């Protein structure tokens, strides 16, 4: 049942660089999915 | 007049320029873009041809304008990957000076520049847009137009969170790019982060059938893996925050496996673990089961994923889905799948136990095939470790005797 996450924590992931200089979308996916994990 | 608006030359210089001057300087930027990417070469006969220096838009019919609009929109999608380069700015400059695309195409122009909203060029674009033509969904940019400073990324996020028409506008542009194979990494990452933060916002505040069709179309762009994966992010967050019911969780899973490819296979898999983890129903559909067992060494793949996520409900739903298929068509091909999944140690005790009990009644339910299911029942009851303990306790509780089967299978 759901996950409690702070909007600041999801916002760190997409503020490390401008869109053009971000890690591959695969690495960003893993970060985000790990932040919303059930354990 | 309006001739002084320019991305490159300051108003005092730009007002005096002839179209020949502008053309010969901007044309050099376009031919440098051609040397980098042949897809620009078609436009050498239309938007950037010699004839174009004289073309007066106001003398075109309503179709001719609409055809010009389409060529311009197409070019904008193509040039979007190179707006950090001066030759790209020079090519856009030509379209602005000669076809006034900052008047007739200002929505496409703005969306093209939006992933670059932190570079000086973006503030320079803002400084020449005719405000009267900026679409409603971009008027949150008004304070940055007056102060001539870059909009922080949290302004874009917060407007897209609160006003779906910007979100819908970023998405539409991104997807038209993908469909036209004019996408580029920065566009995929930008739409991904805006869509993630926004949808996380949209739900966080309310404690969504407008972005449904967008996620679903992205999940099946086999030629654009980045868009597929980026939509896996959003679909992850959605499900991971109690935000969806069981029937729509299933349709996302169904759409995921229906469009995934080898390049998206691992992120798609961890997304499937999250989707099923928040289903209240236990048994996954047939379509997902049939597609998930095509992962080479599925068991070791979920065990790798288990060091960050919980895999037990994907695992459980698979076994029941295959047990159910054996109960209903007596297909011995399910027995290797059930067996390797049960023994995987990814289920939990009571999951295994109802898995096994359900397997027993599935055997009972069909009227050789009794030989292999019986033998599979027996092999499982002798398994060395925890799963075997559960399978045995489960056999005690059901008042089933393996032994007469053990012996009847012998004879």
């Amino acid at each position: 049942h759901a996950v409690v996450v702070a909007p600041q924590r999801l916002a760190e992931i997409f503020n490390a660089a401008p869109a053009f200089a971000m890690p591959p979308i695969e690495d960003v996916f893993y970060q985000v999915a790990s932040l919303f994990s059930t354990k | 007049a309006s001739h002084s608006k320019s991305l490159i030359w300051e108003p005092r210089v730009a007002v005096s320029q002839t179209f020949a001057e502008i053309y010969s300087q901007c044309y050099e930027g376009f031919k440098e873009l051609c040397h980098l990417d042949s897809r620009f070469v078609p436009f050498d006969a239309t938007l950037f041809s010699a004839q174009s220096q004289e073309v007066d838009r106001t003398q075109m019919t309503a179709e001719e304008n609409a055809a010009l609009d389409k060529r311009v929109d197409s070019f904008l999608h193509l040039v979007g990957s190179r707006l950090r380069l001066m030759p790209a700015i020079k090519a856009v400059e030509w379209l602005i000076r000669r076809f006034r695309i900052h008047e007739f195409n200002t929505g496409t122009l703005l969306a093209t520049f939006l992933p670059y909203h932190t570079i000086p060029a973006f503030v320079t674009l803002l400084s020449i847009l005719p405000v009267q033509r900026i679409p409603i969904e971009y008027r949150f940019l008004d304070p940055y137009i007056k102060s001539l400073t870059p909009p922080p990324r949290a302004a874009i996020v917060q407007q897209a969170t609160n006003r779906p028409d910007l979100l819908s506008a970023i998405s539409r542009y991104t997807l038209d790019s993908c469909r036209a194979k004019q996408e580029y990494p920065g566009l995929i990452s930008f739409w991904g982060g805006i869509m993630a933060e926004a949808v996380n916002g949209m739900i966080d505040k309310m404690r969504l059938q407008q972005i449904g069709p967008v996620l679903s179309e992205a999940m099946v762009m086999k030629d654009v893996p980045g868009i597929q994966i980026a939509s896996y992010m959003v679909v992850a967050i959605l499900a991971a925050k109690g935000s969806l019911n069981d029937n729509i969780l299933t349709a996302f899973m169904e759409q995921l496996v229906h469009g995934w490819t080898v390049d998206t296979l691992r992120p798609g898999l961890v997304c499937l673990t999250m989707l099923a983890q928040h289903r209240s129903a236990k048994q996954l559909s047939g379509r997902v089961a049939k597609a998930v067992i095509k992962v080479p060494d599925l068991v070791s793949s979920l065990r790798d994923i288990s060091k960050e996520h919980q895999v037990d409900k994907l695992a459980n739903g698979l076994v029941l889905a295959f047990v159910d298929r054996l109960a209903k068509k007596g297909d011995i091909r399910t027995l290797p799948v059930i067996n390797s999944l049960l023994l995987s140690e990814l289920l939990q005790e009571k999951q295994a136990k109802v898995a096994y009990k359900a397997l027993l009644l599935a055997a009972h339910k069909i009227d050789n095939i009794r030989k292999q299911v019986g033998s599979a029942l027996v092999r499982l009851s002798q398994a060395e470790g925890d799963v075997g303990d559960a399978i045995r306790t489960a056999i005690q509780e059901v008042d089933f005797n393996i032994e007469e089967l053990e012996l009847k299978l012998g004879a």
